[PDB]
RNA sequence: AGAGUUAAAUUAUAACUAAGCUGUAAAAAGCCCUAGUUAAAAUAAAAUAACCCACGAAAGUGACUCUAAUAAUCCUGACACACGAUAGCUAGGACCCAAACUGGGAUUAGAUACCCCACUAUGCCUAGCCCUAAACCCAAAUAGUUACAUAACAAAACUA
């Protein structure tokens, strides 16, 4: 007959989850620009994980849109494309030091 | 080939330097691998020697970081002792 | 952040296939590594080139 | 060989009411004939369930 | 919409253009298809340079056409679009609107594997 | 609703009349299907250069 | 100051001149740099051969001819005879990797040729030609 | 009598909850040249390094603000069997006792 | 499993320019119908993503597109049935590059090897065979338990 004991309720402080800078958004391989944040400018490489920073679902969905993107001749594969070269810097990677 | 030429793997000098400039790219081409694989490419490897090699590779990794995380993790406690002599 | 260690390593529970094959168990020793001391390479060929070219021409 | 024919109106679009009196193309967008092959499946089960059984 | 057609046409003139795309969507409609919309992404000087129906092109022009058609037609349509003189490139991809984006709850963090190895005291 | 949905965006649908116009539309009119992102998660489009 | 490190896009209306010239007009100097030798040619803008300067050409021998100084040797005597059909400034493109890369650059500098540009282009297959065994079997 | 359930629901460390990014007040226990060992009266002690605005107001028996990150730093690391305990809290020496 | 496609290389092949190029711990032999740059089909192979861990019964599968498609209201089960890496066999086609064999060059007391160059069967496609691997994650399948309890080592111990 305590009252002061504890109540089995599930955690009330539990901070939501971080997310992919692209949780529920959409890639698409039509747009270039999105998929060109993605990729090292003198190589045409694409970024991994540890460096985009996104839940793996999101990973896949930038690189198989990438390689669409480059065969069907809407995107460079050897390298970024000049044009996107001064849009924002999403990517964790610094090359001049 | 048929792409553009020059805007690829390509580093301006800056103030007439050209060894900082060499070593821009050197860190560039270092920094996405196209090094190690350039070397690699000289022999073939076989499937199983790079199966291989990349399982010990990731290992190593694994080992490497988690050192790194207890390193930085117990960095604090590399102060002067209170203690002393107790 | 560290590459995931789930379902890698072959187990008697585990339900796929090996993906890593350590070679010595993956434990954190108590101590690191001694630094490598670093290769040394030639040091001043370039003032001794520039000095030879100097001596064949004069 | 059966025939589930081009024209039948795929399984979950036939009985939604009204669906006589829509226009030619969006019948026919809704027809087995922009179907899958997973489509004609489903119809043929149907088919095959109601024909050959008891309490399909 | 169902089909997206990726159309990458040689760069033109005006009438030329419109031309191309008109006997291009009739080739479509006439395999069964039902064409929804066109849409024109303008000209471009092109990734890198194609080579089609022996010329070497630099630049080109960029169009999407949704349309709907039988399964079975799709094949039917390439080999016209293969070809045609006019195009420098085709491709068909299942409509990027028919796929439907699921919910990113958040990134579940993963704990560090446990129990990998025995109780031995080394 | 899909029934109806469909029969609304039927109206729209280029038929052999709306060949010629529809064509000639499309010519004027360059859509743009790009965008970027920023760190925060935001969306940046280029419709204001 | 604003320096950039990617080079000047030709359809760009960017404006900057050595000796006059944009970016695109000035000559070319390549140099494959391979493990037991390395070769330099300087050409024009247009693709047209100015110089031509080689580890063997320049008097060099089987195993000799692999190392750094050779490989400048080689620069500067492209250099000279580069400077001789008078190209002051050169974009430098290099193929391969070995022994003579940054000998034969600086040996461009040394040899009184001004690079302003400094490319790589070596041949990195995305899966083409299988190539030959490893050694020691 | 009061039972100990009682007493742990209205404590003041049951009233914090979550101990991230909390407003503390603590006091200084002892020093060593640049460390300042503070007793916050959680459980373990936190350790902060004097600030350079007012070195010297800064003694054993001073009382402090602090912004609480970690009540107890501890970590799971590869290959072991239960955690490891630094022995310490994790906070940020804001500045002190405003009074 | 089909059908269609090709970014990076690479090469036939020309056009300039250079006398050398290639090759090693070091050389020789080879090639100068060679080399560098600028053009380029076919063939073959599929950087980065992948610090991911999915699909398939296993073998296997990671360039692009589309079509078809991943048994069982799910216990075990053959010598029956259907598959089965690499190599190999038969027939036709392909051949960039790699390469058992073989022939040259070094090495060595010898060197029928390791190293260098050249070239073949073969690797590829179609159709049919062959039915083996350290086909091993050396851990049977299906349900469970974390109780009793350390031969050693390894991937902890066990029930039906
Ligand atoms: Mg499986
Ligand atoms: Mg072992
Ligand atoms: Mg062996
Ligand atoms: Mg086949
Ligand atoms: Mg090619
Ligand atoms: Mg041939
Ligand atoms: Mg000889
Ligand atoms: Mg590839
Ligand atoms: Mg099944
Ligand atoms: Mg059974
Ligand atoms: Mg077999
Ligand atoms: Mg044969
Ligand atoms: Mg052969
Ligand atoms: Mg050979
Ligand atoms: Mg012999
Ligand atoms: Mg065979
Ligand atoms: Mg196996
Ligand atoms: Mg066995
Ligand atoms: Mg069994
Ligand atoms: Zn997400």
């Amino acid at each position: 007959s305590n009252e002061d004991l504890p109540v089995p309720m599930e955690n009330p402080y539990k901070e939501p989850l971080k997310k992919c800078i692209l949780c529920e958004k959409h890639v698409d391989y039509k747009n270039v620009q999105l998929l060109s944040q993605f990729i090292s400018p003198f190589t045409g490489c694409i970024y991994g994980r540890h460096i985009t920073g996104l839940c793996g679902k999101k990973q896949k969905e930038i690189t198989k849109a990438i390689k669409r993107a480059q065969i069907l001749g809407f995107m460079p594969v050897t390298y970024k494309d000049p044009a996107y070269l001064k849009d924002p810097k999403v990517c964790n990677i610094k090359y001049r030091e | 080939a048929n792409h553009l030429k020059f805007i690829a793997r390509t580093v301006m000098v800056q103030e007439g330097n050209v060894e900082g400039a060499y070593r821009t790219l050197n860190r560039i081409l270092t920094m996405d691998g196209l090094i190690e694989d350039i070397k690699r490419r000289r022999y073939y490897e076989k499937p199983c020697r790079r199966r291989q090699r990349e399982s010990y590779e990731t290992c190593r990794r694994i080992y490497n970081m988690e050192m790194a995380r207890k390193i930085n993790f117990l960095m604090r406690k590399n102060r002067a002792d209170p203690w002393q002599g107790c | 952040a560290t590459p995931s260690l789930r379902g890698r390593l072959a187990r008697l529970g585990n339900p796929r296939r090996p993906i890593l094959k350590p070679n010595k168990p993956l434990i954190l020793a108590n101590h690191v590594g001694e630094r490598r001391r670093e290769k040394g390479e030639a040091t001043c060929i370039t003032e001794m080139s520039v000095m030879m070219a100097c001596w064949k021409q004069n | 060989q059966d025939d589930p024919p081009p024209s039948m109106l795929l399984l979950d679009y036939q009985n939604v009411p009204g669906i006589h009196k829509v226009d030619d193309v969006v019948k026919r967008l809704l027809s087995l004939e922009m179907a899958n092959q997973k489509e004609k499946l489903k119809i043929k089960k149907m088919q095959l369930m109601n024909k050959v059984l008891e309490n399909p | 919409p169902r089909y997206e057609l990726a159309l990458i046409l040689k760069a033109m003139q005006r009438p030329e253009t419109a031309a191309a795309l008109k006997r291009t969507l009739e080739a479509l409609m006439d395999r069964g298809a039902v064409v929804r919309n066109l849409e024109n992404l303008g000209e471009r000087m092109l990734p890198y340079k194609i080579s089609a129906h022996n010329q070497r092109h630099s630049r080109g022009g960029y169009f999407l056409v949704d349309f709907y058609a039988p399964a079975t037609t799709v094949e039917s349509m390439m080999e016209h679009l293969s070809r045609d003189i006019d195009v420098i490139r085709p491709n068909i991809v299942k409509h990027p609107l028919t796929q439907e984006v699921k919910e990113c709850e958040g990134i579940v963090p993963v704990p560090l594997e446990e129990k990998l190895y025995s109780t031995k005291k080394r | 609703q899909e029934v109806l949905q469909l029969q609304e965006e039927a109206k729209t649908f280029i038929t052999r009349e709306n060949l010629e116009a529809r064509v000639e539309e499309a010519l004027d009119s360059p859509k743009s299907y790009n965008w970027a992102i920023t760190r925060e998660g935001l969306v940046v489009r280029p419709q204001q250069k | 100051s604003s320096f950039s490190i990617y080079p000047p896009i030709p359809g760009q209306e960017n404006s900057l001149r050595w000796a006059g010239k944009k970016f695109e007009e000035i000559p070319i100097a390549h140099i494959k740099a391979s493990y037991n030798n390395t070769q330099i040619q300087v050409v024009s803008a247009a693709h047209q051969p100015l110089a031509h300067a080689s580890c063997g050409t320049e008097g060099f021998r089987n195993a000799k001819k692999g190392t750094g100084i050779a490989a400048q040797t080689a620069g500067i005597a492209a250099a000279a005879k580069a400077t001789g059909k008078g190209v002051t400034h050169v974009r430098v493109v290099v193929k391969g990797l070995g022994p003579g890369r940054l000998s034969a650059i600086k040996g461009l500098t040394m040899g009184g040729l001004e690079v302003i540009s400094i490319t790589d282009n070596t041949p990195i297959p995305h899966n083409g030609c299988r190539p030959r065994k490893a050694r020691r079997l | 009598v009061e039972s100990f359930a009682s007493m742990l629901r209205h404590s003041p460390l049951t009233q914090m909850g979550p101990a991230k990014n909390k407003l503390v007040i603590g006091q200084i226990f002892h020093i060593v040249e640049d460390d300042l060992y503070i007793d916050f009266g959680g459980k373990f002690h936190c350790v902060c390094k004097r600030p350079e605005v007012d070195g010297e107001k800064y003694q054993k028996g001073t009382r402090v603000r602090l912004r609480l990150l970690d009540l107890e730093l501890t970590s799971r690391f590869l290959g072991a069997t239960t955690d490891t305990t630094i022995l310490e809290a994790d906070a940020v020496l804001l500045g002190l006792q405003e009074s």
